[PDB]
């Protein structure tokens, strides 16, 4: 029947997979050289219980006038799909502090789903090294609900665009928020 | 190379200057939608500048700009920039090609990938009610139909790139034949095109989907088009959809008006009872244009033939019966309770003893008019012109009841208050009557809620103002003590109506203060008077002539409906109105058993 | 007594019987008021009609 | 009481680019009908420092 459309808003800080992630769910194929700063003006097709949906991808980014251009994505949006870097925790601890707050400012009553985008580092040793030359961990799973449980967020799952693994349950679960 | 000279060239339509844009987007790596080419406000890009633009209908430089575009790889989010500004957000480049009535440009962005289905959320994209100037449906192929643009809507439709469905919904859920349904006028110009697309719609997505109505189509509030049309007051598009005809075999099961024998000037007509007479199962096209329907049109859809006709039979068959055995059952429950609160003893303190026959009539009747009470509650919380005084009127009883078990003798006053009630709500009964009819329509509930505004704000002056008046009083006629305020309220209550004597003066120690207060409240309690009798008299003159004259087929629909409602969904479905008739094969082939009401006319063109 | 009272100044001496004479009060206003509403109702109607249908009917 | 006067003074619009300060009513973008203006405030809600036009005109 007629394919109802979803408008899905991508949030996160600066090069956490947000527009990775949205060009592996929508083109298939992950960027090799030129990645857009922001993956704008895309309908992706998904089928959810036999249900079409259009899911309308807006992204956002934190450089230059697009921190000025960010409010205005946020009204008519159906669900926020906040993301943070598994290897990068500062963006995990960050969430909670600005992601949040902006979100619900601009969207009332709208389901929010926090997603660990670039988990394949999370065993990575290089970016193990990194982090413990900063003393810090990669993100676990069990912060990662933690971090979901202060919000109180729809869900949280991890995603590894590089490796195409998790970018499709992910839409799933946030066009399955949506339809609610 | 900047934004403002480049809006001059797409404005110009120099095509010989916009030559060098592209090695500077490919020497810099800047794509046309980067802010640096967009207006920070509208979000406006170089595409929607250029299709207004327009010398004699073509404008040389958007191919031009397309083709940098598609070099660029930019060419799906330039084609499909969306503004910004809340007057006008989500109105992508189609929108505007669709407006300006310019079919090549609309072929040429729709071929080369624009989004077909773009919903336009601005403010200016909103009904007037809501604040907005032009509502379309919000989606390019709805904007077409508003537009009356039936070779762009076809254009659209069958598409070889990308077709729009006549299927999709907006943020409110209006299809294309919602947004039909909302742009329609009365006037007979809008009206016979209004419909005629309404059909080429409906006949196209009959055509495309056999199995799927586009009538059906339910919006967010849960109207069809035919209820969109009678609750937003559109007289001529109703008209089309309840007597619709088409004569295509392939597509003649949409049609709602079957012509079953003539003879000569005169024939029989099968109308449709689809969304008529629902029996309660879902919304009725009727409930929605008694209640619902503020608009002035009311009465000319009501005097639309089936709908008429179907009410009088709906009369004819169980309406006087049932109204005068609601009318009779009224009365004699009124009757009880008057006699069992009557012959009630209110020996000392409640409950009272109920051994004698007497006493035990009179415990019947008080169950009876609790079963009453209670039936009252279970149809209101079930819902949850005289709901609002028969809900009171129950509450009013449970209150007193209530009091009368916790043994308060309080309860005589609230249980008369409720009587009271009893006798006013009847005259809901007394509505159809010439005489009484203009009071009970709109004076007995309306009028009362009015009223007990006043004689709640009558009641308050009144017993401030008199322990105002009591704290001048001698303490120690009218002398200080306990029962001093209500005596006090009595003689001023008297003085108000002009039974009261000036033997208050002789009590109070300072003689003049207390003249003056009480002349002060004979102006205000006046003025008081004054006013609800000019509200009065204001909303009785706001009834008219045309009014007055109108009201009573409204009023026979309202009674007729609410009494075919009080009936239970299997008795509203034994007392339906026409007959299963067999107008013809469905789309998958088999017959369709449509409830349909004979209507008999005559046609001497 | 009532039919003396809403015709005629009646002295109240039924709020001797009542237990509670402010509901009583309540209830009589409301009563005159009422009766008062109805009775411009039944005679604005043949005054509507004196103002309102003479246009082509008289 | 100058309706007229007062009317062009408060969106009194300068096009030339050498004098603009006198200029009050600017214009932020404007696409088709809508018009956004910044409408100068000055002596309009003054806040005590000046004479308000509002509390003159009330
Ligand atoms: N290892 C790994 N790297 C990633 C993944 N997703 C993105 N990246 C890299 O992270 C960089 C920044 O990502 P990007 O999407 O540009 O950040 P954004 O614009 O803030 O979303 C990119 O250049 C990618 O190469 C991932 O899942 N795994
Ligand atoms: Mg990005």
């Amino acid at each position: 029947m007629a394919a109802i459309r979803k408008k899905l808003v991508i949030v996160g800080d600066g090069a956490c997979g947000k527009t990775c992630l949205l060009i592996v769910f929508s083109k298939d194929q992950f960027p090799e050289v030129y990645v857009p700063t922001v993956f704008e003006n895309y309908v992706a097709d998904i089928e959810v219980d036999g249900k079409q949906v259009e899911l309308a991808l807006w992204d956002t980014a934190g450089q230059e006038d697009y921190d000025r251009l960010r409010p205005l994505s946020y009204p008519d949006t159906d669900v926020i799909l906040m993301c943070f870097s598994i290897d990068s925790p500062d963006s995990l601890e960050n969430i909670p502090e600005k992601w949040t707050p902006e979100v619900k400012h601009f969207c009332p009553n709208v389901p929010i789903i926090l997603v660990g985008n670039k988990k394949d580092l999370r065993n990575d040793e290089h970016t193990r090294r990194e982090l413990a030359k900063m003393k810090q961990e990669p993100v676990k799973p069990e912060e990662g609900r933690d971090m979901a449980n202060r919000i109180g967020a729809f869900g949280y799952m991890e995603c590894s665009a590089k490796t195409k693994d998790g970018v499709r349950e992910v839409f799933e679960m946030a066009t399955r928020a949506a339809l609610q | 190379f900047n934004r403002p000279i480049l809006f001059d060239i797409v404005s110009r339509g120099s095509t010989a200057d916009l030559d060098g844009l592209l090695p500077f987007l490919l020497t810099h790596k800047k794509r046309l939608t980067d802010e640096e080419f967009r207006e920070p406000s509208t979000g406006k890009t170089c595409l929607p500048k250029a299709l207004l633009n327009l010398s004699n209908g073509r404008n040389d430089t958007i191919p031009v700009l397309l083709d940098i575009a598609e070099r660029t790889g930019n060419m799906r989010e330039f084609i499909n920039s969306p503004f910004r500004d809340i007057y006008y957000r989500g109105q992508t480049a189609l929108h505007i090609a669709i407006e300006r009535r310019c079919k090549h440009y609309v072929e040429l962005l729709v071929a080369q990938g624009a989004d077909v289905h773009a919903q336009a959320r601005g403010r200016f994209f909103q009904p007037k009610d809501e604040g907005g100037y032009f509502y379309f449906g919000e989606l390019p192929l709805s904007l077409a139909a508003c537009t009356n643009q039936p070779h762009i809507v076809n254009y659209l439709t069958e598409n070889p790139h990308k077709k729009a469905d006549m299927r999709r919904q907006d943020s409110r859920g209006n299809t294309v034949l919602h947004a039909l349904v909302a742009i329609a006028d009365n006037t007979r110009e809008n009206t016979k095109f209004v419909t005629k697309m309404y059909d080429l719609l409906l006949l196209k997505c009959a055509r495309l989907f056999p199995d799927s109505n586009l009538e059906a189509v339910l919006n967010n509030d849960g109207l069809s088009p035919l209820m969109m049309a009678a609750k937003t007051g559109k007289i001529g598009i109703f008209q089309h959809i309840i007597r619709r005809e088409v004569t295509d075999e392939d597509t003649r099961h949409l049609s709602r008006k079957f012509k079953d024998w003539a003879y000569g000037p005169v024939y029989s007509s099968l109308y449709d009872l689809s969304s008529l007479d629902t029996c309660g199962e879902e919304a009725s096209v009727l409930e929605i244009l008694v209640y619902n329907s503020k608009i002035e049109n009311r009465h000319e859809m009501l005097a639309v033939e089936p709908i008429n006709e179907l009410l009088r039979d709906k009369w004819r068959k169980f309406g006087a019966v049932s109204f005068y055995i609601n009318v009779v059952s009224y009365l004699c429950a009124m009757v009880i309770f008057t006699l069992t609160a009557y012959y009630q003893p209110l020996e000392g303190t409640p409950p009272y003893p109920y051994r004698t026959t007497v006493d035990y009539l009179r415990l019947a009747g008080e169950v009876i008019t609790l079963f009453t009470g209670v039936l009252f509650f279970f149809t209101n919380i079930k819902d949850l012109s005289f709901q609002l005084l028969y809900f009171i009127y129950s509450v009013l009883v449970i209150v007193s009841a209530a009091l009368y078990l916790a043994g308060i003798e309080a309860y005589l006053a609230v249980m008369v208050f409720a009587l009271v009630l009893g006798w006013m709500n009847a005259l809901y009964f007394t509505r159809g009557l010439k005489l009484t009819g203009t009071y009970s329509i709109m004076i007995q509930k309306i009028l009362f809620k009015d009223l007990f505004r006043f004689l709640l704000v009558y009641l308050l002056f009144m017993i401030g103002y008199a322990s105002a008046l009591v704290s001048l009083l001698n303490p120690c006629p009218s002398c200080r003590d306990s029962e001093t305020f209500s005596t006090f309220l009595l003689d001023l209550f008297k003085l108000t109506i002009g039974m009261g004597d000036l033997e208050m003066l002789s009590s109070t120690k300072y003689p003049v203060v207390f003249i003056i207060l009480l002349v002060t409240y004979i102006i205000l309690t006046f003025v008081l008077l004054l006013n609800m009798l000019i509200a009065l008299m204001g909303e009785t003159v706001g009834q008219v002539s045309k009014e007055s004259k109108h009201i009573w087929k409204l009023q026979w629909a309202t009674t007729i409906l609410d009494i075919e409602r009080s009936f239970p969904v299997f008795l509203r479905k034994a007392f339906r109105s026409g007959e299963m008739v067999t107008v013809g094969k469905s789309s998958d082939g088999t017959p369709d058993r449509r409830w349909c009401f004979r209507v008999d006319e005559v046609n001497w063109s």
